[PDB]
């Protein structure tokens, strides 16, 4: 029976039962392409593997007898995907199975900076007392009040359709920015659509960020363009860390040209607050890249990948195949 | 029963309970 | 005439405006017995907050009063009946933080379900996550909204705001309200039950926001708290005075209540060192600002100052349009 | 056992399975106050109604053992509340059973004006053949475009609420007027409130009517009012015919300064096309009184009005009733 | 160089467009057989409605022909593939109707369930109705909208507008569509099913809008009408070659269809007194304009000119914005 | 079973089937 193995994992007990009789799981549980077992590297017909290891051209000749790489989530820019089908390997993915979870978390981050909540109860932690109605009002300064304000969004996907539907509930005005679409899409959501990115950013005061990481985007929130926001404006980020200049950001914040942050994804991980750029910079909400789990998803989203593996051992690549990226550049 | 090739049997994740067998 | 705040010390809005036809002043005051003699008589109307509490023994006190308005909504701390007796009017804004009091309960909402201030408390600690293991460790105990049941107590101004904001994640609305009439919910498309512990037994979310009269104290007691579902969460904004804080604390302990979002206390100024809540896990607290905002203070401040010159430049209760003990005024 | 009578009724299949061990029941079938039986004005201690007749107060000194009135519906503005007070008469209605038939209805008669369907397919079924674009733009000629528009509501109540919900996801931009009404009952819904009438019909598209018929409001929209109105307005009436003066609103047709009128209830009814001063007006779609119809919704206020008269017969009046409406005025 | 309208008489959006590049020029044809001799040899650019259809043997009557430009959404009545073969593009205007599209089917939808314009027809006819009982009875058949299941084939720019109206009125949506990826439902909350034949069990009112291709003509034929519930609804606004009007007669006779509400029709112009429908009860039908708008016309009017000024001055088909058979295309 | 106390039988109200009872 061929061998199945997870590059970087030491937890099997989902995809077992369904690979115990078609195939031989095995793990590594690496962190980096130079931890890999020579076994793996000569008698691997498919992959599975997360977000925390990235694969080159040269990481994919080492392999002698690979045909598919399955990716647990729906991102997958730390695979070259063209130089993968070159070679005659075939990439999936799991395209919806979060796609709630993380509208629900971003709508979280949103009203943490508008209604300040996380703050006040870390101040309380710290110690600090409030008795009177003045000093109330200077330990909650800031909050404002979120109708009549101007929503941001910069790429309408799965995410961002879901953001958009929850946002006019509170009052929000919409706009969003995406040169990949059809003509019409606005219209049947009843949103407001602009051409350039400059103009988005003029108008905004609340930015997210729901596009993809190709290389026509990266660093896409510059030193020049961080210049074209407005005068005490939000970001929030929960899409990819590579989108973000953090060295222009950290002299933002300081200057208090932009009032708050909220960011769950990072240039460099894991995250700490001793580090990096970001080591002093006032008004920040970090979160450790989980704005995708639960119960629910986590199960759903495991099982749908060990289904993938079996039918295109027992079938035919890519007939077979449900969820394929790199199609058009297989050969 | 899954295959344990874990080459680099290095200790940077500490994830779980406590290992007490003899 | 002259004209008193009695917890305060900022009267930047106000003054502009009674400047030409009275005497404004302040007391800073932290308890009915720090009054200025003065103030108690030569004092014709009266502006307070909710950090000081009046009794018929304190109303008897001033000779002079006619008037007083509460710059707020809520009135429970000031003896209504007794002050109509005397021949004194009471009165509020009655909508003034209905949006920014429903987006805060949003916002509790929302933490419980998706952690997210629990994990930026545990980044800002030193805790390092690095594989998925870890991860699924660090932030376990997350669920999916849509599906969920969430049951209200009081269907008012705030409790009809949350309603609408809450079906659009996917959640299942049910309320309790023994003072409405009939077909309320027909209107708003929600499904109303008839008695309290009904509500208890089908949720999995429940929001207080009545108000606290005499017949509702501490309606979160020791007997009704076992009739909740096994991990369920509860989320209070109105008043400290309608949860029993040592029961819940014993419930959190054993398990029996996943977590708990608190805005207000039945003891002020709140602290984690102090009181029965000490030493409890899954735990969130804010220091009663569930209101402020920038555009919120200055409408709220404005309002009450011009229903005082109403009173003195006119009739009572004729002129006034917000008074709440007009039946017992003789 | 005592008598229950229906006052304008034949069918009684509903109410006889409730109050028969209770009573006996009776119908009389009549259309005004002069054909009520000589039994009836003696012997009757409760009876049921509908809207086809109106009770005086002379009428009512005329019963010698009436103690109660159940109203079979929402409105009550045909029998004298005040009268029947003094000689010791209770009045009940049923208040909420056809909230959302009445709304659905609201809403079909605006769809009908802006996106004309009811005039097509009448003019189909007259003969007429259309083949050609040029031919389609002129007989639908006078379509709009519902989003942008402003709609005015007179009366924000049970069917005035929901009415507000449905027409947002269309686009409007929704005002109204209710002088009744506490404050900040707008912030919850999210609305805008004007403080006089003048105001509402200076700033409105279409204007709906969902107040009550009390004695203050009697012919609300007179000829002073009409002439306030915008150039090429609408207006849909389905509360009560006595809040429109139709004499006016003729005049206002045939010149042109209103596009079109909706109308389910009317100062005379029966309605008839060939008869009143609307017998030739352009523009004009009516109903005849069915507003509220439903197959659900009929069984359901049936039932609820028998077994208000079994507590009262059965119980202390008015202790044990749930809707009593004079209980003020009764002594 | 000469533009040429084939279908039409109206040029006064056109013509002040392409004035200083091109010669504009109307034919007023109902066939293809009615084209001028002129046209068919000195004609670079063609504009056309929906009321003529074009095939390969009508192509090759063109000499010089370059673009064909539709004012509207559809192109069923083009044939795409063989033009491209003959080196000649086809363009359309995607989006600028869908609002009043989505608007007409709720109409037509609300009329069936709160009968509205039967009971309009009935007062003209000359029907008296005094009494309740007789109300009872001319508008016997209304139902209640909340907790009915709607079906809707084909999630495209119109469907999408169409779920979301749907929700308001307390509609449930499903929705079949089998070209489209995975997670489409989750982002708007609505449920999705696999098979036609699903749709059809579970469905209380069936709404038709996909498209009309080479896989789907006669959708709803003889074996599919009876598959569906007892007593339900159907509405098309897409197309009428989607529906067999031969077996929907039958099934209104016999009562296992309440009703139907049509815009488009298999033969064109439609009249009541020919064809399968002469006398068949519970029909409403509407001479296919439910597209039509004061702005709209205007729109895609101006809309198309400007495409067509594009090819002239610029190059075939980079500089196109809307072309339909690039792949084709040689 | 209702008691028909229709004084005034008129026949103003055509409102069913035909009654064709001998
Ligand atoms: N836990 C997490 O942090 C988490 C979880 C899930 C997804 N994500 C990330 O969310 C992002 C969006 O996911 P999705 O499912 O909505 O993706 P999707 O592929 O369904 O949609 C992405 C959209 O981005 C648009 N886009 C691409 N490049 C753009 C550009 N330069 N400017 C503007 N728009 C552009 C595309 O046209 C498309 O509309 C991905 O980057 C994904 O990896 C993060
Ligand atoms: N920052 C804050 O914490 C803040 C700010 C504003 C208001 N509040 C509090 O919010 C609460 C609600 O305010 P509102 O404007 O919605 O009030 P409201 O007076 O408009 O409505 C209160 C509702 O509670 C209902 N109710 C009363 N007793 C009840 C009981 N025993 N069980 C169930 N329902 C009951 C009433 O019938 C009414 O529907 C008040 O207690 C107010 O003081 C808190
Ligand atoms: N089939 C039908 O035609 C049908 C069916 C049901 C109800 N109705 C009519 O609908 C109307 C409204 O019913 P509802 O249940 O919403 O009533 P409701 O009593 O619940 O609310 C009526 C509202 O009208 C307001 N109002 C009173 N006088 C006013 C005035 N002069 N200007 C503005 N607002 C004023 C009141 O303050 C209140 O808000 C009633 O007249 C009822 O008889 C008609
Ligand atoms: N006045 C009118 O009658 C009028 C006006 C405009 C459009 N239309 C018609 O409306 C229809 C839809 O327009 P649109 O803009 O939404 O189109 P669109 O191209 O944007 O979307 C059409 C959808 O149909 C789906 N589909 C295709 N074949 C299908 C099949 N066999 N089963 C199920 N789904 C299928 C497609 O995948 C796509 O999702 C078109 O036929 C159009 O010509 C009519």
């Amino acid at each position: 029976r061929p061998l199945v193995a997870l590059l970087d994992g030491r937890d099997c007990t989902v995809e077992m039962p369904i690979l115990k009789d078609v195939a031989t799981v095995a793990f590594c549980d690496a962190q980096s392409t130079q931890e890999i077992h020579e076994k793996v590297l000569n008698e691997a017909v498919g992959a599975l593997m997360y977000h925390t290891i990235t694969l080159t051209r040269e990481d994919l000749e080492k392999f002698k007898a690979l045909r598919i790489i399955v990716r647990i989530g729906s991102g997958f820019d730390n695979i070259d995907i063209k130089s993968a089908g070159d070679l005659g390997i075939a990439v999936c993915n799991v395209p919806a199975a979060s796609v709630e979870e993380t509208a629900d978390s971003t709508l979280c981050h949103i009203l943490n900076l508008y209604r300040r909540a996380t703050w006040l109860h870390q101040a309380l932690r710290e110690g600090t007392r409030v008795q009177s109605v003045e000093q109330i009002r200077e330990v909650a300064s800031g909050a404002a009040r979120i109708r009549g304000e101007t929503l941001g969004i910069i790429g309408l996907g799965r995410v961002g359709q879901a953001v958009a539907l929850r946002a006019k509930a509170f009052g929000f005005n919409v706009l969003f920015y995406d040169p990949y679409l059809s003509d019409g899409v606005e219209r049947a959501l009843g949103l407001q659509r602009v051409s350039t990115l400059q103009d988005l950013l003029f108008h905004s005061d609340c930015v997210t960020l729901h596009c993809g990481l190709n290389e026509h985007n990266h660093h896409l929130i510059n030193d020049f363009t961080v210049k074209q926001m407005r005068q005490g404006a939000f970001l929030v980020n929960t899409a990819r860390g590579g989108l973000v200049d953090e060295k222009a950001l950290a002299q933002a914040l300081k200057e208090g040209r932009i009032r708050g942050a909220a960011l769950d994804v990072h240039e460099s991980e894991p995250f700490s607050f001793s580090q990096g750029p970001l080591k002093d910079a006032p008004n920040l909400i970090c979160t450790p890249h989980a704005a995708w789990y639960s119960e629910q998803a986590s199960i759903e989203m495991r099982e749908e990948a060990a289904r993938e593996i079996r039918r295109a051992i027992t079938g035919r690549i890519p007939d077979s195949l449900k969820n394929c990226v790199n199609k058009d550049h297989l050969t | 029963e899954a295959l344990d090739l874990s080459m680099k049997s290095v200790p940077w994740l500490k994830a779980g309970a406590l290992d007490l067998s003899v």
